[PDB]
DNA sequence: GCCTATCGATGTATATATCTGACACGTGCCTGGAGACTAGGGAGTAATCCCCTTGGCGGTTAAAACGCGGGGGACAGCGCGTACGTGCGTTTAAGCGGTGCTAGAGCTGTCTACGACCAATTGAGCGGCCTCGGCACCGGGATTCTGAT
DNA sequence: ATCAGAATCCCGGTGCCGAGGCCGCTCAATTGGTCGTAGACAGCTCTAGCACCGCTTAAACGCACGTACGCGCTGTCCCCCGCGTTTTAACCGCCAAGGGGATTACTCCCTAGTCTCCAGGCACGTGTCAGATATATACATCGATAGGC
């Protein structure tokens, strides 16, 4: 048997609005974390609950700007959420210039 | 490795964040969008950093910057 | 000791040295830090009473970053005060628009 | 080693009286922690900027009360306020 | 007889009052408001003369960039009519309330 | 007719080409038209937050005049900070 | 030369800035080079600040600065309308800016 | 009463970058404010920072930290240089 | 079905002319800055201890990645009809000049309680060390959603 | 509306380590006393904020008509979604350097604090020049008209 388009999508929207753990991967993060430090000072050492940390507020920022993108999405009468979407809400919150 | 914040992670983001239907074109975008959080976040870090004459990112640099752009940060050392 | 002679469980005399060693003012009256101590003890009272509320609504029976973000999303003061804020390890409030949803 | 502090007590207190029998982990404790120092901060600045505007060099009760209505919404800060008058005053009646 | 056309006036009028630094709200009524708004928290209060003029600066300062905000929304929508529910998503995105 | 007026609400008094107005100077070509009460809501609810911290500023210090220092300070204290009317 | 501008070289005050530093409780004790630093910054973008809105009133054919050439010299420059953004410049309007959706074909 | 004021010293600026313009007293209270509120900012950036590092003091790197952290890339790294110029012909005299 | 000549309809921008109101500049004064000097503790230095991050190895699992079909949604096109724009004449009230009053801002001077500092004392509070119960888990059944009949 | 059947709920056993006590100890809060600036308090001046009327005059209001933008419907398509399969590296467990954060004590220079002295800095009063404001020009924007091509 299959699953139509969508409902296991409501099936990890409400899994994932249940939980309360860090859904991108650790080392990669960490990695992406000390790459983008290198541009400022070389060689620079990191608590491991500095990353932590890091992680949390980027988890965080990101799923509210999704929120945002899909308040900018069904504005638009779709359920598709698209690159314009993300820039419109960047851009009302004044992220972007 | 930015490309390291993977298709499925994004996609997870995106189901915590309440989305049904993800565009094919978001992922590149969000990679993005984290790449300048993050150059953001870091570049006032490091600052904190070295004022201090330490080479160690503490997480109280971390919470002080994240503080700094109006986003505070509970638990992690504050 | 302050917090006795004030009626309170929260420091009055370690909130008087915090206002003394933090540059707010010159000199701080002797009512600043017994008026700064009852808030502070009102408003953690507040956050753990929802907290626990909502614990005991999980059958936990310690509170964890969970039930305090739950506490504080659920009230409407409580999340104007800590609207910019990210409670660590704390998720997101359930919500799914009515759009997403099948007909 | 050093020697760091702490509200982690008082606040263990405070759950007592509303909860007597729920307990907090060690990061529900961190958190609340940060917090209380977060609303110290906020509640201090807010006073010392009051003081400064009045052309004033202490801070006394009459700003943190100001400054508890300014930064706290509207129904919260009704009965922090209650709360502060009614601990200042028992404070000044007893020696 | 001369008749100009649904849009071609209002393009005029965006340029001219993008042009200018007027207050665009007169400004007694907009006293008379104040002073009724500030009577619910405190009575018996006076105003200069310049603290209502500097209130309904920030008013229309704010104002204005709301409305932006709510042409954008409403250019997201394929739309170039500005509707109650720009307002709202251009306020929601934003924090307020 | 010679007895009396309506006596209008005022928060009518901010009159539809003003709301217009506003519009326009942002850049809006066409309106609609539930968008007026919708506006005067906002302002007024603007006005209410501004209004009620510069009032209490002015009680902190014992006047019964609010001055273009309070307000200031109460946008200030909203990210709002305005240059030119006093600071 | 006795003026600790004159030594620092610039027209911002510098005792002034020391005494400001002194009486707003930023610190105990206020070191003798912050106020040289913070005054030259201070100079620094003020003339930049003056320096794009005298441009924009040459551009205007006006001999006098008003607040529109601020609005216009602190809005058009990236960096300073980063770090004025988020501030109302009180009588300065609105940069003029109608988009393609809106104008006719 | 006695009132004090930077527009004096943004006046001579103002002869410096352009000294055949002038200035209106509402652009000239506009400029004392943007003046006032950048020195908040820094001096509050430098206090905290101080607060931080468990210090005392604001020296000129606090200031110059503070300057760092607050204005944007290029105009930082261009305060920062003149900054540095005026304080180091400053204490060699 | 053009789109290209062309009208006379209004709008904008640019030209010179004469005022005023506000902008430069000067004058006198005084309050704050500059120049002495002091004592003292805050910051810089060297030196030592030891946590703590770094890199390495291996295993095992989950997760990520690639491929496929197909169906549900994005998008273009079309038609309909109500709402919004634009112009007219008429009416309302904002704007600016008066009028008059007086509450309230803002200053000085007084003086006395509150607070700033110091010293001696003691117990709250922090960490060391310990333990016991609760929660994450794991697997087994029932359960409730569902997916085409 | 109906079944089987994936996928969360529900339940009991297990069990590991973190939350909750109990203690030793030190350094930070408390008590007591003294001294000095600072702030509530009285007093007086006069600035400017309060209401109103009078009068002009441009904005606001009300109404009509016409056009175009919004919204619903339909149809095509492609691009995502959900599943299976194979691949990759994240996770964890452990051991081990050693670099760097945190302490310690010592020491010297920088900064507060005081006093004296005067020159930079603004209030006040001023003359005149940029700019408000014109109405004149001269020239564009824009249906509407109707001509071939």
């Amino acid at each position: 048997h299959r699953y139509r388009p969508g409902t296991v999508a409501l099936r990890e929207i409400r899994r994932y609005q249940k939980s309360t753990e860090l859904l991108i991967r650790k080392l990669p993060f960490q990695r992406l974390v000390r790459e983008i430090a290198q541009d400022f000072k070389t060689d620079l050492r990191f608590q491991s609950s500095a990353v932590m940390a890091l992680q949390e507020a980027s988890e965080a920022y990101l799923v509210a700007l999704f929120e945002d993108t899909n308040l900018c999405a069904i504005h638009a009468k779709r359920v598709t959420i698209m690159p314009k979407d993300i820039q419109l809400a960047r851009r009302i919150r004044g992220e972007r210039a | 490795n930015i490309q390291g914040i993977t298709k499925p992670a994004i996609r997870r983001l995106a189901r915590r964040g309440g989305v049904k239907r993800i565009s094919g074109l978001i992922y590149e975008e969000t990679r993005g969008v984290l790449k300048v959080f993050l150059e953001n976040v870091i570049r006032d870090a490091v600052t904190y950093t070295e004022h201090a004459k330490r080479k160690t990112v503490t997480a109280m640099d971390v919470v002080y910057a994240l503080k700094r752009q109006g986003r505070t940060l509970y638990g992690f050392g504050g | 000791t302050r917090s006795s002679r004030a009626g309170l469980q929260f420091p009055v005399g370690r909130v008087h040295r915090l206002l003394r060693k933090g540059n707010y003012a010159e000199r701080v009256g002797a009512g600043a830090p017994v008026y700064l101590a009852a808030v502070l003890e009102y408003l953690t009272a507040e956050i753990l009473e929802l907290a626990g509320n909502a614990a005991r609504d999980n059958k936990k029976t310690r509170i964890i970053p969970r039930h305090l973000q739950l506490a504080v999303r659920n009230d409407e003061e409580l999340n104007k005060l800590l609207g910019r804020v990210t409670i660590a390890q704390g998720g997101v409030l359930p919500n799914i628009q009515s759009v997403l949803l099948p007909k | 080693k050093t020697r760091k502090e702490s509200y982690a007590i008082y606040v263990y207190k405070v759950l007592k009286q509303v909860h007597p029998d729920t307990g907090i982990s060690s990061k529900a404790m961190s958190i609340m922690n940060s917090f209380v120092n977060d609303v110290f901060e906020r509640i201090a600045g807010e006073a010392s900027r009051l003081a400064h505007y009045n052309k004033r060099s202490t801070i006394t009760s009459r700003e943190i009360q100001t400054a508890v209505r300014l930064l706290l919404p509207g129904e919260l800060a009704k009965h922090a306020v209650s709360e502060g008058t009614k601990a200042v005053t028992k404070y000044t009646s007893a020696k």
